[PDB]
């Protein structure tokens, strides 16, 4: 499959039960859609 | 026991030219050139042709 | 039915090889394959089945 | 390398000792809501085999938890607020405005709270908006004796 | 498997995985590496010999051929990080120079294969009579085709420069690795014989790889862990001496595995440092009438520390000392390969 | 034309491109290049 | 001791050459070999 | 290789503190104890320049340049 | 942005967070000493979101009298006056 | 919301409860008793030495030749751990390069070193002997040879005191016939929570003042013993006429917290080890920079300054 | 045994009589047992130790 990437993982208790940490790799490599609308047009100005 | 230091760095320094300092490790690796050395002399290969 | 041994540690870091050399390997290609001893069995000796 | 938290760790079942874990990331939206809302990892607390939880905090948290809730544990004022500031830790989480404390469990002739009264407050400070207060009785797994 | 100290004190399972696994160290393969054309070497920038080592360590004279560290091992579960056979390892030794691994990829680059068939030998390595890019090649590639010696190497950039006669345009190759690696020697195969042309160069990179959050170490018992967090050094415990305990295993994972024969390790360690000795610990000397810890334990009342192997440790954030004291050991870390490439 | 080493009896060789590679005295079949002048730059870390 | 010459039956203070001819006997056989681990285990557990 | 400069625990600089360690094992018949008289009181910084192997020397006898 | 007020705050400025960025632990533990010893202050302690990033939570809840940044001013203040005491007796010390 | 009324906060009272004493002070090594400051300002000292105060260090090395044995990020790194000696607030912050890279450099952010050496073969050497100090000329790349070059006004900034490497006979490197080393070493001033190279004190540390009372007086052979068990110089046997043989703490701040005794089977009622809790026994061993007293005052002068630097930027909004 | 640790020493060395690596496989008899026949081993490619 795509838009899908594996490590080996560490452990940290200090994020939460709910989040799960994300290296600057992954994020800055792993891209998905997002439609522009009304009300994020600023959020993707800034992101491009 | 104590580091053998002295030993370590006189060795380091200039290699023994009289016989390999740590000869268990050539008794470790014994079986595979004994062979092959059996195959050369000790008449193995004449027998077999 | 090599050129190395009982050549001395220092006859050996004066070619290119680490002063505890212990040979034993076939180089092929440059990836020194080796024998690995396997298990058989007994010599001679009539067992049971 | 990415990081989880312990506790969904005996979920996964690994050790963390070096093993590896895919991670995947669904690009619409239908997919990605579904799973936010089916599949959030607090949503899956009861694996389905039977009805135990799945989840739980682990080794040193549950040692350290018999060290804190047995009652020869004293604090005074400076490490009871920070200590309870570090549990809740709001703003990242948020939803709230200010912190409510308890009052200390002995007052003269020095102010020291009392540990389990610190589990209460923070069962305490995470009390829904208008829902009435917990009660409970059940065994502990450290026997008595 | 001789030459894993306490070796009769583990549940055997333990020293089965402390011995498939020390036979992985990233430790020194040898001293001869100049010409040495493997394919993947690791070396271990800095290895030192085990405080605690059975005398036959020194009998098959490993000490030519170190594996591993020793590191001041505190026991305790301070940072919460390391939890689940995780552990820490300390900024400032992280960053003085702890195992810092050096791997070399030397790859082979042979121009008799590429030839199709019929032609006679066609190919070779330079640049061909007219014009080369300046923007990376001319940086990186001497004049032969053969790059600098020494420049660093990023993914998409030449390494080799070969030229088909017909065509008589510069071919490129250029270095497939995804990391940033260095390039120490280059060497110009040649043929046979001899009355060749160049046919083969064999270019010997070396990737510098430093503990990176990930990268397994392991005492020598069987507990492999990962670096989790690399802690700051200021943050970290301290004893009433000063040393920074350099790397935290944790204390949850001694039970459920029975390498109590780790914490005999540590005894021994503390004891070994401290007087200027090398502890004889090679299986079933000890016996049950005095016990080994007794002996360590009367050693180390000598040298002044505790005689159960405690020691009492201020936290580094609060300030405020550790109600229960804290085990601080000596033990040998040889840190395992598995970093980055396959993670 | 470059400058090499011969592996064993280590001899500056200058050879040519399009050239029979060996060590001109030796007969060794193999060379390593060398070193030049070369300004790189290394972080301290 | 105990254990096994109560197993196999004979007393304690039993001749050593029969006890070790019976307990030549015995682990030929291999069910008997069940039995004697069985009383054995139950013994050695109970010290233990 | 060389001696590791910089000690890992403590920040107590070894660097200069091997070659005159070495001579005292060499010409002083002490035992290991000798260091002592270096100035080292702990026993991290003690536990470099007692138990390292100085892989170097062993090292430098490879030139490719050596002209013989 | 070395201090911000995170989103939080009451209006009344009476329970604040204030965010210090590019600091651990060496001034938080400090500052809260130093703040505990003010009597007109309910709840003050300090915190990390994660130690890579250098930022650090802080948070004071006050009295209805005076709101919180005084009180961290007054309380800064006072850190330099403990230190200014420690130098004084330092100095003296050694010729 | 409870006080407690004895914890509020008074300059006086605290001023005066406060007491320091300097027990030795040398060029290197400092020892000294701070009392009456509570645990988190010890923490705060602590890390002032060691992470926060600046000192230079080699941070960039610009290598023109090295066919060492060594590698060349291994040698940079190395070379970048000496300590060099130069008051760090002689100097400036370098403002980090973002891209428009190349022209970030001035004589008052940086300072540059050199070193270059060739071992070239020593012929004078009787027989084989691998010293090899005496076989080569310039065999170890020392330290000592790391040789500053003054950059414009800085040959007058620093006359009274040249910048110069603070151990000249720290070795960087081994050399063999043939091989050279060749490069210069761009120092700037460092914050040691960034790299550990930064940090002026290697070792900087506090003990809570240890408190042994004994509550059963001790006779006779046992008296031998708990002497034994300390150790010497803080466990005197008293001469009493009385009776023959007991024991009392002369003066603990030698002893260690080892807690020997309380493993003993008969001692375990007699003696308790406890610990005052405003005591506070600093060291501070200084590795090559400056003296320690400059160290522990600049110190507590960061602190102000970083409380400072809260302050007004609070005082913005 | 005896003729070994003398071809060691002093002692001068004809042909060994009974070369060491020799094991001596005495199979005593019992009673459902492995058949008894007296094992003069002498042969290459056996584990000794
Ligand atoms: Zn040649
Ligand atoms: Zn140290």
């Amino acid at each position: 499959v795509n838009y899908a990437a594996r490590s080996v993982i560490s452990p940290d208790p200090n994020i939460e039960t709910n989040e799960i940490g994300v290296p600057p790799v992954f994020a800055t490599k792993l891209t998905y859609p997002e439609p522009v609308t009304l009300y994020n047009f600023n959020e993707m100005r800034n992101a491009v | 026991m104590s580091f053998q230091t002295l030993e370590r760095e006189r060795t380091f320094k200039n290699p023994p030219k009289d016989g390999t300092s740590f000869p268990d490790l050539q008794k470790a690796v014994k079986p595979h050139v004994d062979s092959f050395n059996a195959l050369t002399n000790a008449g193995l290969l004449n027998y077999a042709v | 039915r090599c050129h190395l041994e009982g050549l001395s540690p220092a006859e050996l870091i004066a070619h290119k090889e680490e002063s505890e050399e212990m040979g034993g390997y076939f180089i092929v290609n440059g990836i020194e394959k080796l024998i690995r001893m396997l298990i058989l069995p007994k010599r001679n000796h009539p067992t049971a089945i | 390398t990415i990081r989880m938290h312990y506790a969904n760790c005996n979920s996964y079942n690994a050790d963390f000792d070096g093993d590896e874990m895919n991670m995947h990331f669904p690009q619409s939206t239908n997919a990605r809501s579904e799973a936010q809302f089916i599949a959030n990892t607090d949503s899956q607390y009861l694996v389905p085999t039977s009805g135990d939880p799945l989840r739980g905090l682990i080794q040193d948290h549950v040692v350290m938890g018999v060290w804190l809730t047995c009652k020869d544990t004293f604090y005074t004022r400076d490490e009871y607020q920070q200590l309870l500031f570090q549990a809740l830790k709001p703003d990242e989480t948020g939803m709230y405005g200010r912190i409510k404390t308890l009052p200390p469990a002995i007052q003269r002739p020095g102010i020291y709270w009392t540990g389990k009264q610190i589990i209460s407050s923070v069962l305490l400070n995470l009390k829904p908006s208008d829902r009435p207060g917990l009660n409970l009785k059940s065994k502990a797994k450290v026997p008595g004796k | 498997a001789n030459m894993t100290p306490f070796s009769d004190f583990n549940q055997s399972p333990r020293n089965m995985y402390q011995c498939q696994m020390g036979k992985q160290t990233m430790g020194t393969p040898g001293t001869a590496l100049r010409y040495r054309t493997d394919n993947k070497l690791y070396r271990l920038q800095t290895g030192q010999t085990p405080v605690v080592r059975p005398k036959l360590h020194n009998t098959y004279g490993l000490d030519h051929y170190p594996n591993g560290t020793n590191a001041v091992v505190a026991v305790i579960s301070y940072t919460g990080y390391d939890m689940e056979d995780a552990m820490i390892l300390n900024k400032s030794a992280h960053e003085r120079g702890f195992g810092y691994g050096t791997v070399y990829k030397g790859e082979s680059f042979d121009l008799s294969q590429k030839r199709r068939r019929g032609e006679p030998v066609v190919h070779h390595f330079g640049f061909a009579p007219g014009s080369t890019p300046r923007r990376e090649w001319l940086q990186k590639l001497d004049a032969d085709g053969l790059p600098f010696i020494g420049i660093k190497l990023e993914d998409g950039d030449p390494i080799v420069a070969y030229y088909d006669e017909s065509t008589g345009q510069n071919f490129i190759e250029t270095y497939h690795g995804t990391e940033p690696g260095f390039v120490d020697e280059v060497r110009l195969l040649g043929n046979d014989v001899g009355d060749s042309e160049c046919q083969q160069i064999h270019v010997k990179l070396r990737i510098t790889r430093s503990p990176i959050i990930g990268d397994k170490f392991s005492s020598r018992h069987g507990q492999k862990g990962i670096c989790s967090q690399k802690w700051p050094t200021v943050d970290m415990p301290f004893t009433e001496s000063g040393m920074q305990p350099d790397i935290i295993i944790n204390p949850h994972a001694f039970p459920s595995r029975m390498t109590i024969g780790m914490f005999i390790e540590s005894l021994a360690g503390k004891a070994g440092a401290c007087h200027g000795l090398a502890q004889d610990s090679t299986p079933f000397i000890y016996s049950e009438q005095q016990t080994a810890a007794d002996y360590f334990g009367e050693q180390l009342v000598k040298a002044g520390y505790n005689y159960h192997g405690n020691e009492p440790m201020y936290s580094g954030i609060t300030g405020q000392e550790m109600k229960a004291d804290i085990y601080i050991g000596v033990v040998y870390y040889q840190r395992l390969r598995h970093m980055v490439s396959d993670k | 034309t470059m400058i090499y080493l011969c592996a064993d009896c280590g001899a500056r060789n200058t050879i040519q491109a399009k050239e029979v590679i060996r060590c001109r005295e030796c007969g060794h079949r193999v060379m390593y290049k060398m070193r030049t002048k070369r300004m790189v730059q290394f972080e301290a870390r | 001791l105990e254990a096994a010459s109560e197993y196999v039956g004979l007393s304690t203070d039993s001749p050593i050459a029969l006890l070790n001819a019976n307990l030549e006997e015995v682990y030929r056989d291999d069910e008997k070999l069940q039995g004697l681990d069985a009383a054995m285990k139950g013994k050695m557990n109970g010290l233990t | 290789m060389i001696i590791p400069i910089r000690c890992f625990s403590c920040g107590k600089v070894i660097g200069d503190k091997w070659d005159t360690y070495l001579t005292l094992l060499q010409e002083d018949n002490t035992e290991g104890e000798a260091l002592d008289k270096l100035g080292l009181q702990r026993y991290c910084c003690r536990r470099m320049i007692l138990t390292h192997v100085d892989l170097i020397e062993k090292l430098l006898c490879y030139n490719p340049l050596s002209k013989q | 942005e070395k201090i911000i007020i995170l989103p939080g705050h009451s209006a009344d400025l009476t329970s604040v967070t204030f965010q210090i960025q590019k600091e651990d632990h060496t001034l938080g533990n400090s500052l809260r000493y130093v703040i505990m010893k003010n009597p007109e202050v309910e709840f003050c302690g300090y915190s990390i979101p994660h130690p890579s990033e250098a930022k650090m939570n802080f948070r004071i809840q006050t009295a209805p009298s005076t709101t919180a940044v005084d009180v961290l001013r007054k309380g800064l203040d006072d850190l330099i006056d403990l230190c200014d005491a420690v130098t004084e007796k330092f100095t003296e010390q050694l010729p | 919301y409870y006080f407690d009324e004895d914890n509020i906060w008074d300059l006086d009272k605290f001023k005066k409860n406060l007491k320091v004493s300097i027990t030795s002070l040398d060029q290197e090594t400092m020892v000294f008793e701070i009392s009456g400051i509570d645990a988190s300002i010890a923490n705060a000292f602590r890390r002032i030495l060691i992470a926060e105060i600046p000192t230079l260090a080699f941070e960039f090395v610009y290598i023109i030749n090295n066919t060492s044995i060594i590698q060349d990020e291994v040698l940079s790194h190395r070379i970048g751990l000496v300590p060099i000696s130069a008051d760090p607030d002689m100097f400036k912050w370098f403002q980090h390069p973002l891209p428009g890279q190349e022209a970030t450099h001035t004589d008052y952010d940086t300072v540059v070193f050199s070193l270059n050496k060739k071992c070239e073969f020593n012929k004078n050497a009787a027989t084989d002997e691998k010293d090899p100090k005496r076989l080569y000329v310039n065999s170890e790349v020392y330290s000592g040879d790391l040789i500053w070059k003054p950059q414009g006004r800085q040959e007058e900034r620093f006359a009274d005191n040249p910048i110069r490497v603070v151990n000249p006979d720290i070795v960087v490197a081994k050399l063999r016939p043939g091989q050279e080393i060749d490069l210069e070493a761009h120092a700037i001033l460092g914050i040691g929570q960034d790299h550990a190279k930064f940090s002026p004190v290697a070792t900087a540390s506090y003990r809570l003042l240890p408190t042994i009372h004994i509550l059963s007086p001790i006779e006779g052979e046992d008296a031998v013993k708990f002497q034994k068990c300390f150790p010497k110089g803080v466990i005197e046997l008293e001469e009493g006429p009385d009776g023959k043989k007991q024991a009392r703490v002369a003066d603990v701040r030698k002893d260690t917290v080892s807690r020997e005794c309380l493993r003993h089977p008969e001692f375990a009622d007699k003696v308790q080890l406890g610990r005052v809790r405003d005591h506070y026994l600093f060291s501070v061993e200084s590795t090559g920079i400056m003296k320690p007293d400059v160290l522990f005052i600049k110190s507590i002068a960061v602190l102000k300054s970083k409380c400072l630097a809260v302050k007004s930027s609070l005082q913005n909004i | 045994i005896e003729y070994a640790v003398k071809l060691r020493n002093g002692t001068a060395t004809e042909p060994a009589k009974v070369p060491l690596d020799l094991e001596i496989g005495y199979v005593p008899p019992s009673h459902n047992g492995q058949y008894p026949g007296l094992y003069l081993f002498s042969n290459p490619a056996r584990m000794v130790r």
